[PDB]
């Protein structure tokens, strides 16, 4: 899944940079003709706004983790048998080890 | 006979023909996002053969 959201991104942000370039050339062009003061066209200025809010879109599902306040709930599936055991003190004295011993 | 001048004037160039082309191109008059769409990928193309 977030791989298709990283890919929407890009493409919306290739489509974003296509609605520029073909901005650059309007103003281009319009730098050629005296006065004609005229705004660029509604269609490239639509495709442009339909870019800003796709990406808009998955740049807030590819990060979030929104992890839950309260931390009872993350020490909650976790047992005593596990806690009982420390790595600090390591005592190396047990029967599987010359159980172990000849394979 | 370049020596009395009695009046003077300059005049610019014409055009040039890439940016005719693109002054050509441009240029509609009545037409639907279609072919404005389509206007736009034929340069595009144009310009990527270019």
């Amino acid at each position: 899944a977030p791989s298709l959201w990283k890919g929407l991104v890009g493409i919306g942000l290739f489509a974003l940079a296509h609605a520029a370039f073909s901005a650059a050339q309007h103003r281009s062009y319009m730098r050629l003709t005296e006065k004609e003061d005229e705004s660029l066209p509604i269609d490239i200025v639509l495709q442009t706004l339909l870019a800003f809010a796709v990406t808009c879109y998955g740049i807030v599902h590819i990060a979030g983790e929104f992890k839950d306040m309260d931390a009872t709930s993350e020490l909650k599936n976790k047992t005593f048998d596990t806690l009982r055991n420390h790595p600090s003190f390591y005592v190396f004295n047990h029967r599987g080890r010359v159980l172990f011993r000849p394979s | 006979s370049l020596a009395e001048v009695v009046c003077l004037e300059m005049v610019d160039l014409p055009l040039t023909g890439a940016q005719a082309e693109l002054e050509g191109e441009f240029g509609k008059k009545a037409d639907g996002l279609l072919g404005m769409f389509l206007k736009r990928l034929s340069s595009q193309l144009i310009l990527l053969q270019a």
